[PDB]
RNA sequence: UGUCCCAACGUUGGGCCCGGUGAACUGUACAUUCCAGUGCGGAGUCUGGAGACACCCAGGGGGAAGCGAAGACCCUAUGGA
RNA sequence: CGAGUGGCUUGCUACCUCGAUGUCGGUUCCCUCCAUCCUGCCCGUGCAGAAGCGGGCAAGGGUGAGGUUGUUCGCCUAUUAAAGGAGGUCGUGAGCUGGGUUUAGACCGUCGUGAGACAGGUCGGCUGCUAUCUACUGGGUGUGUAGGUGUCUGACAAGAACGACCGUAUAGUACGAGAGGAACUACGGUUGGUGGCCACUGGUGUACCGGUUGUUCGAGAGAGCACGUGCCGGGUAGCCACGCCACACGGGGUAAGAGCUGAACGCAUCUAAGCUCGAAACCCACUUGGAAAAGAGACACCGCCGAGGUCCCGCGUACAAG
């Protein structure tokens, strides 16, 4: 509830990663993001090795653990995370000013980033965040 | 050669640790499919003892017969639904939406809550429905309590507060009639929801032991032979091997045992009735004398005498239900001897 | 098999020395093992009544001594329970040498024979002198 | 039912049916029944038994 | 015959909390780690990740190639007995 | 004959430790691999049936008990759905054990002039430490989220919570000359595991009651001591197991596989695009945990001079402190 979001990035139909990295590129320029529609959002690539990886991320973890999100929600936080140094205290913050969202809880509709965006006419094979989370078990409630 | 042996103990009731509520709380509900209502109920355990009965199972070739089975006898005086709780749909799950009262409350329902004073029945109930309305109305469970007083053998007063689940036809039917139990006062009693032949789930807080070792904790054995006279009786052997350098969580160590939640699934209710049908010669020893509402329930049931222990029509029944059970014998002789 | 009709607690373990109920020519009968019974690492093999066993003939008549032959058990001196909750325990443990069709070796039936042994071995039970 | 040994009326769904070596059969409403005819005494001189009241 | 199946309950002294008395071992430093990797080929301290709010009580000892003893085993010494 | 993979064995190498990383075997307790012994779904057959034989997917679960031997190994028995193999410092001695290897004593054989030797055999021959850090099992005190009471939600985490067998009917049926001899499905039971409970059976019960030996208090009455009850008989509560209760089905997606539609390639083809099905395995279901989930949550009510909480007092359905 309420994030003053200086951009309202849409991931609808975009390369989750792509898009994660453009993301982290401007949340480090201290901008105020919030990624939308992200079960929506797309990782190309043949869907039964794509889900094995993120598979076996959720079996890994012993007593210390390695908590992997299975909502699209974590799991693009999560992969956003990775392009960040979210440990130093520079990027902690660069990072906790970022959310993700299921859907889009705003009024204006989000915008696609350049290049982000996925050609559905030249592509068959890739995912929809929300394919890979009902397949990881994740309840789906959006 | 190292023969092979299943693990000691399940890794399924854990972290064995004490338990929040000394009153239990279900996770999963009965579907809906007949009528509307509340789905579960409580009372306070009283004691053990036999009832003659009937082979009812139709597939029993003894079919028919005399047949001494085990009752836990459990007191079952009239809860009350002082509240209609709604929970909404989010992406991040179900959330209380609002709470719709009455105000007829028990003579000392307020040692355990802040009583209400001035709130707005209409109001919620309209959100509610405009809830409802626009889709996102999720399930609709009532706020529920006991009367330990109506128990005198419990010595507690103070109510165990306690949310129920109500589940009927269309959602709109069972929001009336989740509404109507509650206008009125919220008094309700087992008959109400269950009846005898049935099964139902039976949850409650074991009985607790303390703190103890790994033998009596997760079954491990003993020293045998000649290594139990030797200065370790019952300890296991090790806590694991040279790498990875760390004792796992999965090895079976020391600690806190019993008064943990369990909800023991599929348990049959013999009869229901009122009076002292039940009571057992001297008393239910550590517990005194029953007489009013309960419940028979075959087997075993969690907790020791005294304790709240809920019951939930069964989610998960194997057997088709076998109706009202011919009781041909409530034993009643005394407990100690 | 079929259902005992009743709830039995393992008298006897492999190894134990027992009674022979017939005019087999055996007096004394060592267990073996349990037909469709696998125990778990260190429990030693159980056998209760009406169970089908396998024995070493201990003692007996020169041609019966140390022979590896079938059987039942047909009395123990552990509590068995019955479905009215009564128990039953006997004053000896013993059992009957059977064969391939579990049909009795012997002629006759020594001593009784709890009536939950007949609905699994009715050959040897149309055989018995008092079924208790 | 009634105890061959105390003759008090026994508790359904309670007891021990003994099976003695000739085939005979004996119940007992307790423990304490068994062990005091495992000692040699007849129920007609312990005082406290039925049969001897 | 509780050696075992297969463990249970009990007794006594400790154990645990309070008052009083009050040592030793051991200590390059830092030290909340875990999974991999890498390195003189067996890393809490390097590399990459993961995880980690601090403090405390009790425990049985997985790791610190735990502590104890300048290896008795092996070879070397223009050593000894 | 040719190409390879693994790192259980054996050998080679001498990088690592000689200011010591405790041996072999065993035990116990924990996670794992798949190159699968059983169990699930498949294929082929020199597949009638039943029973097998060979191959494929598959690591959920299981894989037990004993006789000789220190043995590992292995040989043998009886059971068994089957009684698979391997990794974790050839897992585990700040856990146990110490039977073997390998101290000092001694005997035999062999060798030797001899002291004495042996990759010969035999008898006897010790197991230290008060855990500082870390790790995990359980338990508390604070801080943060920023007044209190009660009810919740569920990011995530744990499960094997269940595995397998026998029997009845289907059936003396299908199939088969005959002998013999299935299945789908429905039931009942056993076993292993798991969680809980004590009406019942059993254990305990140096609470309690009784019998009795010795001795002391003069006798009697009533008592003490006899190791933490003299011994014996009985035994309540409770705690227990050898006692008793409970522990799915079904969906969704797939593998090996069986197929559909279908082109590249007019035809054909299960695959390339697409679609239907299909494993004890995977996801849900179901049980337990879980606002410290830093996005540090939601509802309701009470209250901010007063709601509520602590100490206190009598006690436990709780308990090593807390
Ligand atoms: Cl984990
Ligand atoms: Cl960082
Ligand atoms: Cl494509
Ligand atoms: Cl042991
Ligand atoms: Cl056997
Ligand atoms: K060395
Ligand atoms: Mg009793
Ligand atoms: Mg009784
Ligand atoms: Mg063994
Ligand atoms: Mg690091
Ligand atoms: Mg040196
Ligand atoms: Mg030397
Ligand atoms: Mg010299
Ligand atoms: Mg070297
Ligand atoms: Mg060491
Ligand atoms: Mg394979
Ligand atoms: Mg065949
Ligand atoms: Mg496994
Ligand atoms: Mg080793
Ligand atoms: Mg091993
Ligand atoms: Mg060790
Ligand atoms: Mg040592
Ligand atoms: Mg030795
Ligand atoms: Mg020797
Ligand atoms: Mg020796
Ligand atoms: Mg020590
Ligand atoms: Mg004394
Ligand atoms: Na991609
Ligand atoms: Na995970
Ligand atoms: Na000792
Ligand atoms: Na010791
Ligand atoms: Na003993
Ligand atoms: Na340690
Ligand atoms: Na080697
Ligand atoms: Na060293
Ligand atoms: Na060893
Ligand atoms: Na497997
Ligand atoms: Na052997
Ligand atoms: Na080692
Ligand atoms: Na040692
Ligand atoms: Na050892
Ligand atoms: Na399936
Ligand atoms: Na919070």
């Amino acid at each position: 509830a309420e994030f003053d979001a200086d951009v309202i990035v849409d991931a609808r139909d975009c390369i989750m990663g792509r898009v994660a990295s453009q993301v982290a590129e401007q949340a480090l320029d201290g901008e105020t993001v919030a990624v939308v529609n992200a079960e929506r959002a797309v990782i190309t690539g043949r869907e039964e090795q794509i889900v094995e990886k993120y598979e076996k991320r959720v079996d890994i973890g012993n007593d210390n653990g390695y908590f992997y999100p299975k909502r699209p929600d974590g799991i693009f936080k999560r992969t956003i995370r990775g392009m960040l140094p979210h440990k130093k205290q520079r990027g902690r913050e660069a990072f906790e000013s970022v959310r993700v969202y299921l859907g889009n809880p705003y009024d204006e509709d989000g915008e696609v980033l350049d290049g982000t965006s996925l050609d559905r006419l030249s592509n068959i094979k890739f995912v929809t965040l929300g394919e890979i989370s009902e397949t990881l078990g994740a309840n789906k409630t959006w | 050669p190292q023969p092979s042996r299943p693990r000691k103990g399940s890794l399924g009731f854990g972290p064995r640790k004490r338990s929040t509520s000394e009153t239990p709380r279900f996770n999963s509900w009965p579907s809906d499919d007949g009528q509307p209502g509340v789905q579960g109920f409580a009372g306070y355990k009283a004691g053990m003892t036999h009832v003659v009965l009937v082979n009812d199972e139709p597939n029993s070739p003894r079919e028919g017969m005399e047949e001494t089975v085990p009752v836990t006898v459990i007191e079952t005086p009239p809860m009350r639904a002082v509240a209609l709780r709604a929970y909404e749909d989010t992406p991040y799950g179900q959330r209380p939406l609002t709470e719709v009262w009455t105000d007829e409350f028990h003579s000392e329902l307020d040692r355990t809550l802040d009583v209400p004073e001035d709130h707005d029945p209409d109001a919620a109930e309209e959100q509610i429905r405009d809830a409802h309305e626009a889709g996102d109305l999720g399930d609709l469970r009532l706020i529920t309590h006991t009367v330990p007083d109506a128990v005198p053998s419990v010595p507690k007063k103070k109510p165990d507060v306690m949310e129920t689940r109500v589940g009927g036809g269309s959602v709109s039917d069972r929001l009336d009639h989740a509404l109507d139990i509650v206008e009125d006062g919220g008094e309700h009693a087992m008959n109400d929801i269950f009846r005898a032949g049935e099964y139902a789930d039976v949850a409650g807080v074991t009985k607790g032991k303390g703190t103890q070792g790994p033998v009596k904790r997760w079954g491990v054995q003993k020293r045998k032979g000649k290594h139990a006279r030797q200065g370790w009786r019952r300890r296991i052997g090790n806590l694991g091997p040279w790498n990875p350098s760390r004792v796992r969580s999965t090895v079976p160590q020391q600690g806190q045992t019993g008064y943990h939640q369990r909800t023991e699934l599929n348990k049959r209710l013999i009869d229901i009735g009122e009076g002292d049908e039940p009571t057992v010669d001297g008393g239910f020893v550590n517990y005194g004398e029953v007489d009013g509402p309960y419940t028979l329930v075959k087997g075993s049931v969690p907790g020791p005498d005294k304790r709240l222990v809920r019951f939930r029509p069964a989610v998960r029944p194997n057997d088709q239900p076998r109706l009202d059970p011919e009781v041909r014998y409530v034993s009643n002789e005394s407990n100690q001897g | 098999m079929e259902a005992l009709g009743a709830d039995v607690t393992q008298g006897l373990e492999k190894g134990s020395l027992i009674t022979c109920a017939d005019n087999t020519g055996a007096r004394e009968l060592k267990v073996i093992s349990v037909h469709g019974y696998s125990g778990t690492k260190n429990r030693l093999p159980k056998a209760g009544l009406g169970d089908k066993i396998t024995v070493s003939v201990t003692k007996g008549t020169p041609e019966m001594r140390r022979q590896v032959l079938e059987a039942v058990v047909v009395r123990q001196r552990k509590p068995i329970r019955r479905p009215d909750g009564t128990r039953v325990k006997f004053e000896d443990n013993a059992a009957v040498i059977v064969d391939e069709n579990e049909d009795p070796r012997g002629t006759e039936l020594k001593g009784p024979i709890a009536r939950e042994v007949a609905q699994r071995f009715g050959s040897v039970a149309s055989a018995a002198t008092m079924i208790v | 039912r009634e105890c061959d040994y105390c003759g008090t009326d026994i508790e359904p769904g309670t007891g021990t049916m003994f099976v003695h070596k000739d085939g005979a059969t004996t119940h007992f409403c307790s423990s304490k029944c068994e062990n005091n005819a495992d000692l040699g005494r007849e129920a007609r001189n312990l005082e406290w038994t039925d049969t001897a009241r």
